[PDB]
């Protein structure tokens, strides 16, 4: 799998732990608590990882049939679908809506699947901390390029294409080297994107992690800064995570299900997906919906 | 310089 040019010197972390499932009684009880917590909280940051794209047929890294998990035990990973053909999940779409109605301040993602951007989620409210298969970036001028198809390298290599930006004075092409945005093991995170995520998570008062085992830093430690500054922390993940001890609420369920219940408890529709819609800037906020009902 | 790793 790192015949794709990447480092074989990586700490894959703890792979292949067994999946816990909350029984359906305790789940419903818990998701209700989350819904109250969302509505009740002013600034709410979400943290996504590979676990929210599993439903679309993209494997996780450290699950029972994760990429690293399978490599670590001598086996070919198993891809169901491609990155192009992969379709946003209920969670991807629920997240989109939660932004539209101001119930989500910021989104922090470790996923390189490109599907947050393709879900329609506004890029200016998203830090893609480990990169995006579809985004390439000019080395000279920093300008990014969201593509229809993958840029075709990883590890911050050059993709063999040049920057088409014509500059303010002169207006002749920049012609810098375009490179992928996919971080390799121990590559530095993106300055802008980490800064915004860091700020978002400090000043957030609810952090909700969805489908990450929280083993890779600094990404996986941002949800903790929320707590150190007096906030709450919800951890939605099937497996246990590295920071389970610090969670105000752990939920061990499918993330599509949790969000599906959450959006009902908040009385909100989960959009369908028309197809890939790159949205650079968030639209004007919709008005905040009716107050949630209490538990029946 | 904030590197993607596991820290150990
Ligand atoms: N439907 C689901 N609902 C809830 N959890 C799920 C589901 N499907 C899988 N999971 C859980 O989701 C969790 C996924 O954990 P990991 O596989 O470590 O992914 P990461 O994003 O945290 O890894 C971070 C970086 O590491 C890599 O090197 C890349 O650079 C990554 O960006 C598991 O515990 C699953 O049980
Ligand atoms: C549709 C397409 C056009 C291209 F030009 C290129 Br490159 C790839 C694709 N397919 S893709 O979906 O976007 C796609 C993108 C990235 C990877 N990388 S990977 O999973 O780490 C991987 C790396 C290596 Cl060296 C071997 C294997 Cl078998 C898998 C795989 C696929 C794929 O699933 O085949
Ligand atoms: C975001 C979900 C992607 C899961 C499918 C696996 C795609 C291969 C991703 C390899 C990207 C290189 C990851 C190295 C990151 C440094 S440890
Ligand atoms: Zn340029």
């Amino acid at each position: 799998n790192y015949a794709a040019g990447l480092s074989p010197y990586a700490d894959k972390g703890k792979c292949g732990l067994p999946e816990i499932f909350d029984p359906p009684e305790e789940l419903e009880r818990k998701v209700w608590e989350l819904a109250r917590l969302v509505w009740q909280s002013s600034s709410v940051v979400f943290h996504t990882g590979a676990g929210i794209s599993t439903a679309s047929g993209i494997p996780d890294f450290r699950g029972p049939h994760g990429v690293w998990t399978m490599e670590e035990r001598g086996l070919a990973p198993k891809f169901d679908t491609t990155f192009e053909s992969a379709r946003p999940t209920q969670t991807h779409m629920a997240l989109v809506q939660l932004e539209r109605v101001g119930l989500l301040r910021f989104l922090v993602s470790q996923n390189v699947d490109g599907l947050h951007v393709r879900s329609g989620f506004p890029r200016d409210k998203l830090a893609e901390l480990h990169g995006n298969m579809f985004v390439e970036e000019c080395a000279k001028c920093k300008t990014q390029y969201v593509r229809d198809t993958v840029v075709g390298t990883m590890g911050l290599k050059a993709t063999g294409r040049l920057c088409t930006v014509a500059k303010a004075r002169g207006l002749r092409a920049c012609r810098g080297e375009l490179r992928d945005t996919i971080l390799d093991w121990e590559d530095s995170l993106p300055d802008r994107d980490l800064a915004l995520a860091d700020e978002a998570s400090r000043n957030a008062d609810l952090s909700i992690t969805l489908g990450t085992s929280l083993q890779i830093r600094p990404s996986g430690n941002l949800p903790l800064a929320t707590k150190r500054r007096g906030g709450r922390l919800v951890i939605v993940n099937l497996q246990p995570t590295k920071h389970d001890r610090h969670a105000d609420l752990r939920i061990h369920g499918y993330v599509d299900e949790v969000m599906t219940r959450l959006m009902k408890h908040l009385g909100l529709e989960i959009p369908a997906w028309d197809g890939p819609r790159v949205l650079e800037r968030a639209l004007p906020p919709l008005p905040r919906p009716p107050t949630p009902k209490l538990e029946p | 310089t904030a590197r993607k790793s596991t820290g150990g």
